[PDB]
RNA sequence: AUAGGUUUGGUCCUAGCCUUUCUAUUAGCUCUUAGUAAGAUUACACAUGCAAGCAUCCCCGUUCCAGUGAGUUCACCCUCUAAAUC
């Protein structure tokens, strides 16, 4: 249980935080036990499996204390290089998987709230010409069909077919023919 | 006629006053970095490399054109009625001919209630956006644009970086554009951070904005504390063309006025606050003749 | 702590260094050991020392016990002590390639946050002078006393760009890509400048090396460089 | 190290600084020089430094050399028109050999501007297709888009599963 | 390529075989009225014809 | 799919494809409906050939390449 | 690839992923595979609405076009799409499908008040 | 009439090139003649079935 | 569309003229070594059309491609002769030359 | 490769072998749910059932799609020019 729950930032600014980790980031001292000197290209998935944390859990596992909140701007920054604006890759810090897409989508959340400075450059316009005279921007002339009602094709409309082509029709169909259809409704019924 | 914006000489009393500093200009960006080069130079060479680098500067700051808010498309090509009812989401129809420019570019909505009319401007960006993808722009639009992520940006003072978002999500004639740059405009004149706009270009935007609304006084006694007096008075001359039938232009002509009279006549006639314009003006009198 | 492995003794922390009989104390310098090795019994040490101001130096000391060992070659480091320039106090001046003996070392300069690429002690000698940015590549023998000499002579021997502005009376103008076209000029000949420009060479005859050009094309393929690794 | 006097030649860097791209007229470029001689220095520096460059900028342009056959050193352009262009080289230093034949017998840099121009229709922003040609692969890529069934499972009324 | 002399050599015995059996309009369109099927392929008409 | 050397099969020897039945008054409006928009779409099929043809023309022989090949030819003299 | 005969046609090859479809308008010779060789891509189309509760269509018109006057079929999808947008009138068999559905629709609005 | 997205094509394409004119643009079809499916076509290039 | 033959106009120095109004020539291209990224002489053979017989071994040629080939190897024909073999002239002056000396002096005109 | 281990009474050098990293197949032991992707070792032999019709007769189609990797510079560019679509 945590104090720091609603309010994670406070956290970092207790003297308690300056005691244990001071001035350094909160993955400095950790060291991950592998074989051989080049490590494994992925951390662990997870260091708290079922509500129990492993041997040696990650930075963030270790302390119950640390939020990862898009509001923990403070504790943000450490996962970030401060000369190039790239989020550690995981190894770096030796943060699990989790936590680490965790971060991230802070990282990212912080950003998209204005709270965590990133560098946006200066781009140029869309447009060379911002006229909007074009006709696809503006009023086409409406066709005289529109402004009479009408369809813009007379075939687009149902033709009641005379009844000599009809019986027509029933004798070069005789034996295999369907009711006949009448006009349809005006408007689609509901 | 009124000068617009992009009149030669207007621009050039914006491009003086906005200023050239190289340092905030080309300030270090925070990016993927790779090793500096080194060359050896002499002192030619070295103010060779100066004035192109003034060059690349003048090419980077040269300033948005001013554009009035787009009207509204309702435009209605057809209504097949037939149609009415047989389908249940509307179809949107981009034309993707590569050499059309996007304001030329025919993009349609065909309804479920069968009509066939123009997309409107906002569907038509975001269908520009789909199909010719701009680096720096979203097709939904970011939450950062929001009134309270925006007083948080203002809060932090990165009036720029707001506008440079808002340049790359917005077209410069929509709605959003206008009232976000306008928003930050205002929020400058509120607490005075005239300076953070210094040597971008966006300052010509921001003087031009507070001329036409008539609150140049903040500016003004901005300029004023900072020994910029060609700036200020430049200003004056500014809002008296804008402004030719004001009560300020008339009593310019009628006293004659020119460089720090101008700034007198306009604090006596045309300015909110001119009492604190005169005591800038004279406080900064005082303490030239001291030195 | 353990070292470079578990049952390894190189990259332990040995303390400061004593008081010394000049009396001058060493509260902020640090120790490291880099090699233990028994001699046929006695014991070698080879240690490293440095302030992480640009101050560090290395020493040999042999004793019947290892302890004593580390005592002598503390000591005696501590009054051996090499001056190391760094470029913005983070890394070195410029790309260095050297041999010493049989062992090749190849160090380039790197921007901030690159962290150190390097051999382990390399990383660690490192660490002791106060350089955080650098690449090093270590070839032929990989002898860890030839290493530490050829480092320090390598490190000891650099030119910074004041002396380069003094050497051609010139300014040395620095070209950043994130600072676009401006130029930084970060070092001026205290005398006067000459007013002939250097001759553009169209094409310089430099040594350069086939690792570095084929990284460059693409043609690398190991899988074993640009490994993700723990900070440094 | 790279072996040979002035390895910097032999890197795809220093082949692609040439600005040298011939008009579709020139097929064959003759270069006559001498070994030895002061005034065909440059000549010889033409041929040390930048034949590499105009070949690779054109492939298919028969670049072939001539040594100590005539008193001076010259260039010689045969096009398909059947012309033949001569350029005098004795005197002139390589940059200078660069840029006159740039200006007789190179594409301006417009020219080369509307090629990179007609280059960029090719690869339409607009078509989606594998990574080799196209910006993005499916539609689902682009956001407010359905996306994906393999990161983002559809809800059960749009599977065939639970339609069926 | 070693040349391919069988195929030249069915492409033109069979080329001989179809016109010396090209049939006549007497085989081809005669019909049999109780199964409505032509009796040269024995494929029958369409109902609509029948 | 079966090749024409694949034997039919027994399943469905004796198959007979019955036509489906007609509705006469939709069966007319349809036809018309075809030859209408069949009329239509050959007339537009018909401008777009003589365009693509039109800018074959104007390709080749126009007077705008025309006088970019004088250009070429007075700037190669 | 050589063929015999054939022609080119405008159509829709189908991709995307199951119960995820995706088409691209694309003009290819009627022989090969749907979703193989083409000569040239000339669109796309998102049958699944998005977000805004839209249906995306891009059109190439200038390309589409273009090949109609080279010689290019169309299959009727491509078709209905086409009189969707504008381009080409209704085809037939939207307006007899569009009649279809009133009758139908008004024959349960029958059944509901028979009941 | 022109369906409506090429009518409203065409009408922009004039306005563009300064046209002003009013008039509805208009597609030809008496030169396309509607032969009706059952016309006799032409026995000459029609096929015969192969012996077999 | 003027000929059948890709090699449209090509130099090389003639190697053989033991045929009857056919000469063997050698054209040497420059290649790329895709490794080493330097750039090597790759030879090719042609037969050149030489209806006077005028070409000598070791001289210096120009062939344009046929409209069509004249037979199984013969796709070019001699345009002219660039440099003939010992008796070569001075493109840029003129005058006549052994090797690098001036056989005659260009002030003698 | 940022390298590491291993020859000797001991040091240095050279050199092989192996370790650490990432994939694929198979095997042992062990495995809960959902979505997606992919899926004989064998050009060895195959029971069985399906995979080509349409259409007022003529014609058209079954020469495509689908499969495999046995053989192996028939694939790409230019010239010329049939068949096919318009
Ligand atoms: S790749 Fe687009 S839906 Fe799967
Ligand atoms: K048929
Ligand atoms: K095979
Ligand atoms: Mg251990
Ligand atoms: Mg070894
Ligand atoms: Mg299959
Ligand atoms: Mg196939
Ligand atoms: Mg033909
Ligand atoms: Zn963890």
């Amino acid at each position: 249980i945590s104090p720091y729950k609603d309010e994670p930032w406070k956290y970092l600014e207790s003297e308690e935080y300056q005691e244990r980790y001071g001035s350094r980031p909160v993955w400095a001292d950790y060291r991950r036990n592998h074989k051989g000197g080049v490590p494994p290209q992925r951390t662990r998935k997870t260091c708290i499996r079922r509500n129990k944390v492993v041997g040696n859990p990650c930075p963030i596992c270790r302390d119950h204390k640390l939020h990862v909140d898009f509001r923990n701007v403070k504790l943000l920054e450490q996962f970030v290089c401060a000369h190039t604006g790239i989020i550690f890759y995981a190894p770096y810090t030796g943060v699990c998987v989790k936590q680490h897409k965790r971060l991230t989508q802070a990282i990212q959340k912080a950003r998209d709230h204005g709270l965590l400075i990133y560098h946006i450059p200066q781009v140029e316009p869309r447009d060379l010409d911002f006229s909007t005279s074009h006709g696809a921007v503006s009023a086409t002339p409406p066709a005289p069909t529109l402004v009479s009602g009408d369809p813009w094709y007379p075939w687009y409309n149902w033709k009641q077919p005379p009844e000599r082509e009809l019986s027509r029709l029933r004798r070069l169909y005789q034996g295999h023919l369907q009711e006949e259809s009448g006009p349809p409704p005006e408007s689609m019924p509901k | 006629k009124k000068p617009t914006f992009m009149d030669e000489e207007v621009q050039s009393i914006l491009t003086k006053m906005t200023g050239l500093n190289l340092q905030k200009t080309f300030k270090p960006a925070i990016q993927e970095l790779k090793p500096p080069t080194y060359k050896l130079m002499t002192q030619a060479q070295l103010e060779e490399a100066t004035r192109q680098a003034v060059e690349a500067a003048k090419v980077r700051l040269k300033m948005p054109p001013v554009l009035e808010e787009r009207v509204p498309i309702n435009d209605v090509l057809a209504e097949d009625k037939i149609l009415e009812g047989t389908e249940t989401t509307k179809y949107v129809f981009t034309d993707i001919s590569y050499s059309i420019p996007h304001r030329e570019r025919f993009i349609v909505v065909r309804e479920p209630s069968g009509t066939l009319r123009k997309a409107s401007w906002e569907e038509r960006d975001r269908m520009i956006q789909v199909y010719f993808p701009k680096e720096g722009r979203k097709i939904l639009t970011p939450i950062i644009f929001k009134e309270e992520n925006l007083r948080t940006m203002y809060s932090q003072d990165r009036h720029v970086d707001v506008l440079n978002l808002c340049f790359a999500q917005f077209e410069p004639d929509s709605t959003e554009y206008i009232k976000v740059h306008h928003k930050t405009y205002e929020d400058i004149d509120k607490r005075g951070k005239y300076d953070l706009l210094r040597s971008t270009r966006y300052f010509g935007g921001m003087v031009w904005y507070f001329v036409n609304n008539k609150k140049i006084d903040g500016l003004l006694i901005d300029q004023i504390q900072r020994d910029l007096i060609d700036d200020a008075t430049n200003l004056v001359q500014l809002y008296h063309v804008l402004h030719p039938d004001g009560q300020s232009a008339q009593g310019a002509k009628d006293q004659a006025a020119e460089g720090i009279n101008l700034i007198k006549v306009f604090a006596k006639t045309e300015a909110q606050k001119g009492a604190y314009i005169e005591l800038t003006l004279q406080t900064y009198q005082e303490a030239l003749s001291r030195h | 702590e353990r070292g470079w492995s578990g049952n390894s003794w190189g990259g332990i922390s040995l303390g400061p260094p004593d008081p010394g009989p000049c009396g001058e104390t060493y509260e902020d310098f640090d120790t490291r050991i880099l090699e233990v090795r028994n001699v046929f019994k006695s014991i070698r040490v080879l240690v490293a020392v440095g302030n992480g101001k640009g101050a560090a130096g290395f020493s040999i000391g042999k004793a019947t016990d290892r302890m004593d060992a580390f005592r002598k070659a503390k000591n005696r480091a501590v009054h051996h002590l090499h001056y190391i320039e760094r470029y913005e106090d983070h890394t070195i001046f410029h790309d260095i390639s050297l041999r010493f003996k049989r062992t090749h070392i190849k160090m380039k300069k790197q921007p901030k946050g690159y962290g150190l690429r390097c051999h382990r002690a390399i990383i660690t000698i490192c660490r002791l002078i106060g350089i955080k940015d650098m690449y090093a590549k270590v070839s032929g023998s990989i002898n860890m006393l030839s290493l530490t000499q050829g480092l320090f002579r390598g490190l000891s021997r650099q030119e910074t760009h004041q002396q380069l502005a003094d050497k051609k009376g010139l300014h040395v103008v620095e070209i950043r890509e994130e600072c676009g076209p401006l130029p930084i000029v970060v070092a001026s000949p205290r005398g006067p400048l000459r007013k002939d420009p250097e001759p553009e060479d169209e094409v310089p005859d430099v040594k350069l090396d086939w690792e570095d050009v084929k990284t460059a094309q693409g043609m690398k393929r190991s899988v074993w460089s640009n490994l993700k690794r723990a900070a440094t | 190290p790279m072996k040979g006097r002035f390895p910097i030649r032999r890197t795809l860097q220093y082949l692609s600084q040439g600005n040298v791209v011939f008009k579709d007229s020139v097929k064959v470029m003759t270069v006559n020089y001498n070994t030895h001689g002061e005034l065909g220095e440059g000549a010889r520096k033409f041929v040390f430094f930048n034949i590499p460059q105009i070949q690779y900028k054109n492939p298919w342009v028969q670049i072939m050399m001539f040594k100590n056959m005539t008193p001076s050193p010259f260039l010689r352009f045969y096009l398909d028109s059947g012309e033949q262009v001569l350029v005098d080289v004795e005197t002139k230093s390589n940059k200078e050999i660069m840029e006159h034949i740039r200006k007789i017998l190179g594409k301006n840099e417009e020219t080369l501007r509307e090629e990179e121009e007609e280059k960029k229709q090719l690869s339409h922003p607009a078509n989606f297709g594998p990574r080799k040609y196209c910006l993005r692969e499916c539609i689902c890529e682009v956001e407010g888009q359905v996306p994906c069934p393999s990161l983002v499972p559809l809800p059960k009324e749009m599977r065939g599963k639970y339609k069926a | 390529v070693r040349p391919r002399l069988i195929a030249e050599l069915a492409r033109r015995v069979r080329a001989l075989r179809e016109q010396l059996n090209r049939p006549r309009d007497s085989q081809l369109y005669a019909v049999d009225y109780e199964t409505l099927t032509r009796p040269f392929s024995g494929r029958r008409l369409p109902v609509r014809a029948w | 799919r079966k090749t024409r050397h694949d034997p039919l099969a027994k399943s469905k020897i004796e198959r007979v494809n019955m036509p489906p039945a007609v509705d006469p008054a939709e069966f007319f409006v349809l036809m018309e409906r075809y030859q209408h928009y069949r009329q239509t779409v050959r007339a537009l099929r018909m401008e777009f050939v003589s365009e693509v043809q039109r800018k074959v023309h104007e390709a080749r022989a126009g007077v705008l390449a025309e006088r970019k090949a004088l250009k070429d030819a007075a700037e190669h003299r | 690839k050589a063929y015999r005969g054939g022609h080119l046609t405008i159509r829709l090859a189908l991709g995307g992923c199951t119960n995820r479809p995706f088409y691209r308008i694309v003009a290819a010779h009627n022989k090969c595979p749907r979703d193989g060789r083409f000569v040239e891509q000339l669109g796309s189309y998102d049958p699944l609405p998005n977000s805004h509760g839209e249906k995306l269509v891009a059109l190439n018109l200038d390309r589409i076009r273009h090949w109609i006057g080279c010689g290019a079929h169309l299959s009727k999808p491509m078709e209905k799409l086409l009189g969707l947008a504008g381009f080409f009138p209704l085809h037939p068999m939207m307006i007899t499908n569009a009649e279809r559905l009133r009758r139908k629709r008004a024959r349960e609005v029958l059944l509901a008040s028979q009941k | 009439p022109y369906p409506p997205l090429l009518r409203a094509m065409i009408i922009a394409e004039r306005q563009k090139n300064g046209d002003t004119s009013t008039e509805e643009p208009m597609l030809n079809v008496q030169r396309i003649r509607m032969e009706p499916w059952d016309y006799p076509a032409k026995q000459e290039d029609k096929g015969r079935a192969k012996g077999t | 569309v003027r000929s059948s033959v890709h090699a449209r106009w090509i130099v090389g120095k003639v190697i053989g003229t033991k045929m009857q109004k056919t000469a063997k020539v050698r054209v040497t291209r420059l290649v790329l070594d895709p490794y080493l990224l330097k750039y090597f002489n790759k030879r090719k053979t042609y037969f050149a059309h030489d209806a006077l017989q005028q070409c000598t071994v070791g001289d210096i040629v120009l062939l344009r491609a046929l409209p069509v080939p004249r037979a199984k190897h013969v796709k070019h024909e001699l345009a002219e002769i660039v440099f003939k073999v010992g008796k070569v002239i001075d493109p840029v002056t003129g005058k006549p030359c052994a090797g690098t000396t001036y056989l005659e002096s260009p002030l003698s005109s």
